[PDB]
């Protein structure tokens, strides 16, 4: 009834649908918004330019 | 003579900029090779 031989050996070759390969993992650089310095009013020097 | 002194100081500073520009490019291109080797190594690792 279970498709076996008289000795118990199976008569139908099975299948398993092989697992899907290795995996690629990558990393990336990340940048963010950056500001600059400000300018203040200047002092008056005692010396010439 | 005064014009020569002021000009000569500016040219020396310009030389300083050129040296730094070449040095940075050398270091940046060396890092480019190291990055390329690691990326190529990863492809080899997948096949291994």
């Amino acid at each position: 009834r279970h498709n076996l031989s008289i000795d118990g050996q199976p008569l139908s070759l099975a299948i398993y649908a092989e697992p899907t390969d290795p995996k690629a993992l990558l990393t990336s650089m990340v940048q963010a918004s950056q500001g600059g310095s400000a300018v203040l009013p200047g002092t008056l020097s005692l010396y010439r330019f | 003579p005064v014009m020569l002194e002021r000009t000569r100081n500016l040219v020396a500073q310009l030389t300083q900029f050129g040296t730094s520009l070449l040095s940075m490019a050398e270091h940046d291109d060396a890092d480019e090779l190291t990055t390329l080797l690691l990326q190529q190594g990863m492809e080899l690792a997948t096949q291994s």
